[PDB]
């Protein structure tokens, strides 16, 4: 262990996965078989994508 | 890529920074934005789990997010019940 071994294990614990094989991050909120997925592409805003993960996370 | 790359990836699309607290006892301090404009600091053990806030928040409202932590034990709810009032706080 190390300190962002533990912040990283702290993230994932909110359902948000990066899955950069894919160029995109996933959200599992319910851990219900349905899951979100958010491309990375430049194209959407930092702002965008930060409100779109929040809403997510809210539901 | 590193741990310390994803986290920052992290830090990024959440705008959530992970830091040490000011405090001995709630030693988890959670940074919403680009600033130091909306922090929280807990405790990840014990019954008293709300640490200080900037925009300080009142208790009825330090209560709600207390039992989030403690009750229903969520911490995604807890950071987004938290940082939309320490949003609408500002
Ligand atoms: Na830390």
């Amino acid at each position: 262990a190390n300190e962002n071994i533990l912040k990283l294990k702290l993230y994932r614990s909110l359902g948000v996965i990066l899955d950069l094989e894919n160029d995109q991050v996933l959200i599992n909120r319910k851990n219900d078989g349905n899951i979100d997925i958010l491309p990375l592409d430049n194209n959407l805003s930092d702002f965008y994508k930060t409100k779109y993960i929040w809403e997510r996370l809210g539901k | 890529m590193n741990d310390a790359a994803e986290v920052a990836l992290y830090e990024r699309l959440l705008q959530l920074r992970v830091l040490p607290g000011a405090s001995d006892v709630h030693d988890v301090r959670f940074v919403f934005g680009d600033d130091s404009r909306c922090w929280i600091e807990v405790a990840m053990h014990g019954d008293h789990v709300i640490g200080n806030s900037h925009p300080a928040l009142d208790p009825k409202s330090r209560a709600t997010l207390e039992h989030v932590l403690t009750v229903q034990g969520d911490l995604a709810a807890f950071l987004v019940v938290a940082r939309d009032m320490l949003l609408a706080s500002l």
